[PDB]
């Protein structure tokens, strides 16, 4: 016999303060128990698990199903230590490198080469009732990592990156890639030297006696994994099929959004604003709903995208990243990531956050860092972007902007709709210029309130208004003074809720007020606003609060 | 040599924190050194069985090209267990600030404790499983390192001390500041005294022969400054008294009444108004106010210090530390930000690691900052241009402060 290496076993243990589990075996009929008898007199002799006494204080339930045998181990898996997860960030078919080889080899049998942890085989007990429960059921404990045990994926998968770890690295040529009960090995070698690549892989892992079908693998390219298709040189999503319906329901309107999110990481331009908007507020899974016009017409849209197959290609390490941005509207934006044009290695869409009010540089800038992260993530660098802003209307912006903001290696590219700039206020007063004094005021209980201004040339206004607070009748004066001003005008406030908001320079707003404002702002060519203290006998500057 | 024993505080289980996305570059110099701290017995490799985390990246200190491993330890410090600052350093005419962080590789960790150590090294678009690690000796930028550590620093340090008593010597975390008072050149022979001396100890360093030099004598107070005019319009009026009402909860004494009676009427802003002699005096009065300290200021330990930051344009950036607000123990400006003449965030990067720095000599502790900036900007560029060896913590502001005006 050919002395095989050991796999080192991975010690575990159960969460603090927790014992193992004692729950009650499940009475089974006359036909599951010889079933089980049988099978399990098989996996003993396979080694897989041995009969123990009865001074185990453990158990978990077995069962049979139509025979095949399932053990719950929900109870233990509640009681067993949290264990590192490696496969929770899964890679994007995009960051793939294109090779001319994928060969596939089945490594199921491995898996229970994999011992367990000799302390901790005692808590995976459990027993076979006995026919008419006249004799002592029979005991078993695992001496291989148990299916359905939490701990089985992650010390299965750390158990044959630590034995392939070494092969990998002394063949850099290959890339090897577990999934399931199978690695996937690619290279860009002659089908000789691939093919005697694999050979060696074979002779590497029998050094750890893991055997590997000699037969050959049934699959191959094109492969479907994790919702992708991905063949040798190019990649794709999985068929999305988009039901025709007379109506919809909540659920149905979830798993449509799902599906065009899901496709929208290859098929440019997928918009899911007007459909998500359906799903506000209510979470009632049954209750239909009617689309709107606006959702049928982006319905209908994302049908015409989706109507024929679209592919990204795989990353090229020697070329440089692009990635391009759309405005859509709505909030919506939709970008292109490529390194030469035509062929996108993918695509994707931000949408804008809530809030009260917003403006288009601050979304194009989120979507920017949104597309750094997620290239830092596929390829470790940041791309090239092209992007609808003057180089000119972005300047302005942040060197006025309040805040810290920066976006990276930037051109503007020319395809309407461009983002810019609606209105710029003056940074000093204008000469020549009226200047209004504006003030109001709502009584906080009846909700009454007034709004209005005085000037320097004796133009006055005071509005009487119902159903009103303090903040809309500060902005109501605000208001009032654009409206009634000419083109260039001096506007004096003392209102700290008004100020936060323009100087947060939005072009679009949740209140139809402040939207009223940034329309009067567009139209004027020159605009000064000031703030002073209220109630510090200020001139111009209330009484008006009668 | 034999190791402390160390535990997390009580009813507190070990950081679970999610490796950032890194750059290739990032990525391959952390392969490298790891291995060869992996083969100098630094670190090990773990199983699956630990599931705790860390972050890591890596930098370049300031002048050098070399990389530098940097473990965000924020999370395990505030978990891990609690083990006099002198007031002489922040006085000095020259501190210079070495990084002795690898002199804590020296030191064995406690077997029990290195599981909470756990970082990895990700791969780019998770390929190949991530590269996990522990530290089997007291990490840099782990709390528990300098306080482990300590005595050992004294014994090395003693002769250099004994024969220089004015000499100032302070540690933070893997940071050395050494403070004198002198001319420059003779400053620099002490510190490489300094370096030569721990050199034959260790018998090699990879960045104790660099030297970060500050002059916190020329640092000082920066206080509450109103426009000398010969001519104001009703816009310069509004503005003085709208600092003076803002000063007014910073200080007692000051009054608006009369300025603010000669914004009477209904004026242009820009038309010119003459001040009145009631005005004047008032004026004249506020200026003496704002001459004298505020009241009541004083530093606790036991407080959290604060940091707020502003924008002001033109690549200068104003700060405030404080404790409890309108109660600031320092005040700055910074008018220079080096190397970042088109880049914002390489400007407040830069500006939270100076105003830190200044924290650190002068309280011996790091502030939490408020920063004038988009969470995600931030957290998506801020490693790129940080060159220091410790992290403070920091929140976000959203809302655009009026105080912006007033520091102006
Ligand atoms: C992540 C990954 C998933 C599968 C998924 C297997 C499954 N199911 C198969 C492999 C080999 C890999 N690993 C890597 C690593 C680098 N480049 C590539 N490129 C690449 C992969 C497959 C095809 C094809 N056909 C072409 C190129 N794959």
């Amino acid at each position: 016999m050919v002395p095989i290496s050991p796999i080192e076993t991975v010690p575990v243990k159960l969460k603090p303060g927790m014992d193992g589990p004692k729950v009650k075996q499940w009475p089974l009929t006359e036909e599951k128990i010889k079933a089980l008898v049988e099978i399990c007199t098989e996996m003993e002799k396979e080694g897989k698990i041995s009969k123990i006494g009865p001074e185990n204080p453990y158990n978990t339930p077995v069962f049979a199903i139509k025979w095949r045998k399932l053990v719950d181990f929900r109870e233990l898996n509640k009681r067993t230590q949290d264990f590192w997860e490696v496969q929770l960030g899964i890679p994007h078919p995009a960051g793939l490198k294109k090779k001319k080889s994928v060969t596939v080899l089945d490594v199921g049998d491995a898996y229970f080469s994999v011992p367990l942890d000799e302390d901790f085989r005692k808590y995976t007990a459990f027993t076979i009732p006995s026919i008419n429960n006249e004799t002592p059921g029979i005991r078993y404990q695992y001496n291989v990592l148990p299916q359905g045990w939490k701990g089985s994926p992650a010390i299965f998968q750390s158990s044959m990156t630590k034995i392939l770890e070494p092969f990998a690295a002394q063949n850099p040529d290959i890339v090897i890639y577990q999934y399931m009960d199978d690695l996937y090995v690619g290279s860009d070698l002659e089908i000789g030297q691939h093919r005697t690549k694999i050979e060696e892989l074979r002779q590497h892992l029998l050094r750890w006696g893991l055997t590997t079908p000699d037969k050959k693998h049934q699959k191959e390219p094109p492969f479907l994994w994790m919702g992708y298709e991905l063949h040798p040189d190019k990649w794709t999503v999985q068929p999305i099929v988009l039901p025709e319906k007379d109506s919809w329901t909540v659920n149905d309107i979830q798993k449509l959004v799902g599906k065009l999110n899901w496709a929208s990481q290859i098929y440019p331009g997928i918009k899911v604003r007007q459909l998500s908007k359906l799903l506000r507020g209510t979470k009632a899974l049954t209750e239909v709903i009617p689309l709107t016009e606006e959702a049928e017409l982006e319905l209908a849209e994302n049908r015409e995208i989706l109507k024929e197959p679209v592919h990204g290609v795989y990353y090229d390490p020697s070329k440089d990243l692009i990635a391009e941005i759309q405005k859509q509207g709505q909030g919506q934006w939709t970008y292109q990531i490529y390194q030469e044009p035509f062929k996108n290695l993918k695509t994707g869409k931000y949408a804008r956050m809530r809030g009260a009010h917003t403006n288009d540089v601050k979304q194009l800038t989120e979507a920017v860092q949104k597309i750094t992260t997620e290239s830092i993530v596929i390829w470790g660098k940041t791309p090239k972007f092209k992007l609808p802003i003057q180089k000119e209307t972005w300047e302005t912006w942040w060197t006025e902007y309040w805040q810290a903001t920066w976006i990276p290696e930037w051109e503007f590219v020319n395809t309407p709709p461009l983002v810019k700039l609606w209105y710029q206020l003056e940074k000093e007063p204008i000469v020549g210029a009226e200047t209004f004094y504006v003030d109001g005021a709502a009584n906080r209980e009846t909700k009454l309130g007034k709004a209005g201004y005085v000037t320097n040339k004796g133009r006055q206004k005071v509005v009487p208004l119902t159903n009103t607070t303090n903040q809309k009748t500060e902005l109501q004066a605000i208001y009032l003074a654009l409206q009634d001003s000419g083109l260039e005008v001096n506007i004096v406030t003392d209102s700290q809720y008004a100020l936060g908001i323009i100087q947060a320079q939005p072009d679009k707003s949740e209140s139809e007020l402040v939207n009223q404002i940034i329309e009067q702002l567009i139209k004027k060519e020159k605009v000064y606003l000031a703030w002073v203290p209220a109630h510090k006998g200020i001139g111009g500057n209330d009484k008006l609060s009668a | 040599i034999e190791t402390v024993p160390v535990k997390l505080k009580p009813g507190m289980d070990g950081p679970k924190v999610k490796q950032w996305p890194l750059t290739e570059e990032k990525i391959k110099a952390l392969v490298e050194i790891c291995t060869e701290m992996e083969k100098e017995g630094k670190i090990s490799k773990i199983g699956p069985e630990n599931p705790y985390n860390t972050p890591v990246f890596a930098i370049k200190k300031k002048d050098s090209t070399k990389w530098r491993k940097l473990v965000d330890f924020r999370e395990l410090n505030k978990r891990t267990q609690d083990f006099p600052h002198p007031a002489g350093l922040k006085k000095k005419k020259s501190v210079t600030v070495l990084d002795v962080g690898d002199a804590y590789f020296s030191v064995p960790l406690d077997e029990d404790f290195r599981k909470y150590t756990a970082f990895t090294i990700p791969s780019i678009n998770n390929e190949t499983p991530g590269i996990r690690y522990q530290y089997n000796v007291l990490p840099q930028g782990w709390k528990g390192s300098p306080a482990i550590f300590q005595s050992s620093m004294t014994k090395i340090l003693e002769p250099f001390k004994k024969q220089n008593p004015d000499i100032v010597i302070y540690q933070y975390m893997d940071d050395l500041y050494v403070g004198s008072d002198l001319e420059i050149g003779q400053h620099r022979t002490k510190i490489e005294e300094l370096r030569q001396h721990l050199l034959r100890w260790g018998l090699e360093p990879p960045f104790l022969w660099m030297g970060y030099e500050l002059h916190p004598d020329k640092w000082t107070v920066q206080p509450i400054v109103l426009p000398e005019k010969d001519s104001w319009t009703v816009n310069d009026i509004q503005k003085l008294v709208g600092k003076l009402n803002w000063a007014s909860q910073i200080y007692p004494g000051i009054k608006v009444r009369q300025l603010s009676k000669l914004l009477r009427g209904t004026k242009a802003l820009t038309e010119v108004i003459p001040l009145t002699e009631e005005a004047e005096l008032e004026l004249a009065e506020n200026r003496e106010i704002l001459k004298e300290p505020v009241h009541g200021v004083y530093y606790d330990p036991s407080k959290d210090l604060i940091a707020e930051i502003q924008k002001q344009g033109q690549g200068q950036w104003t700060y405030q530390i404080y404790q409890e607000p309108f109660k600031n123990l320092k005040t700055g400006k910074y008018a220079r930000m080096r190397g970042a003449h088109t880049n914002d965030v390489k400007q407040l990067t830069e500006a939270v690691q100076k105003i830190t720095t200044e924290s650190i000599v002068i309280w011996g502790k790091t502030p939490k900052f408020k920063l004038p900036i988009q969470k995600e900007t931030w957290e998506t560029w801020w490693t790129e241009y940080w060159q220091a060896t410790w992290i403070p913590e920091w929140e976000f502001v959203n809302t655009p402060p009026l105080v912006k005006l007033w520091y102006q």
